[PDB]
Formats: C-alpha cells, sequence, structure tokens
C-alpha cells in the first residue's frame, strides 16, 4: 500500500534509555497492508519494525 | 470584675482560642509551604490521555 499526507506530532518526549518518545502520524492509506518503518536519521530508533 | 476583655476577643488576626488543652485556631497569618511526593500509579501519559 502507498501512503499520503503523513503528518507527525510528537505530544511527548523524554531522551532515555527507554522509549521516552512517542509519536503520532496521522495518515491516509490506499489499501490494507503490512508496511515497513525506518529511522533515516540515525539518531532516533523505533522499537516496532 | 476588673477583667477586660479576654483574649478571644482582642487577639489580633482573627484567631479564635480554646482551652482543654489551650489553642490558637486559625490564626491567618503568613503563609505555608507543602509538599507532595505522588506516586506514579495516579500519572498518566499524555498519549492516553
Amino acid at each position: 500500500p502507498s501512503v499520503t499526507d503523513m503528518s507527525c506530532e510528537v505530544p511527548a518526549c523524554t531522551h532515555s534509555s527507554d522509549f521516552g518518545g512517542v509519536a503520532i502520524i496521522k495518515y491516509t492509506a490506499s489499501k490494507k497492508g503490512k508496511c515497513a518503518v525506518h529511522s533515516m536519521t540515525n539518531a532516533v530508533t523505533i522499537r516496532e519494525a | 470584675k476588673e477583667r477586660g476583655a479576654s483574649l478571644q476577643h482582642t487577639a489580633p488576626f482573627g484567631c479564635q482560642i480554646a482551652t482543654n488543652p489551650v489553642r490558637a485556631v486559625n490564626c491567618a497569618v503568613g503563609n505555608i509551604p507543602i509538599s507532595i511526593d505522588i506516586p506514579d500509579a495516579a500519572f498518566t501519559r499524555v498519549v492516553d490521555a
């Protein structure tokens, strides 16, 4: 599936050892399916793949 | 007989004094610091709100 109208908001973030940052991304997709998430910036790491 | 007004009526700042034991109640003077060590179960993360 392809996507469009992506927006990202971080309502709470704390730089710590645990997952102290949470980001809510509003989107619009085209169909149901599995999508891979990856950070292009080395400074941020997401728990979910 | 020549006792005059008691401290119950003449004391400033509206202190009300009771006995058995002797105590001064509700003396409106100054301020007061209060420290609250609130536990962590009461809190909810911003995303859950």
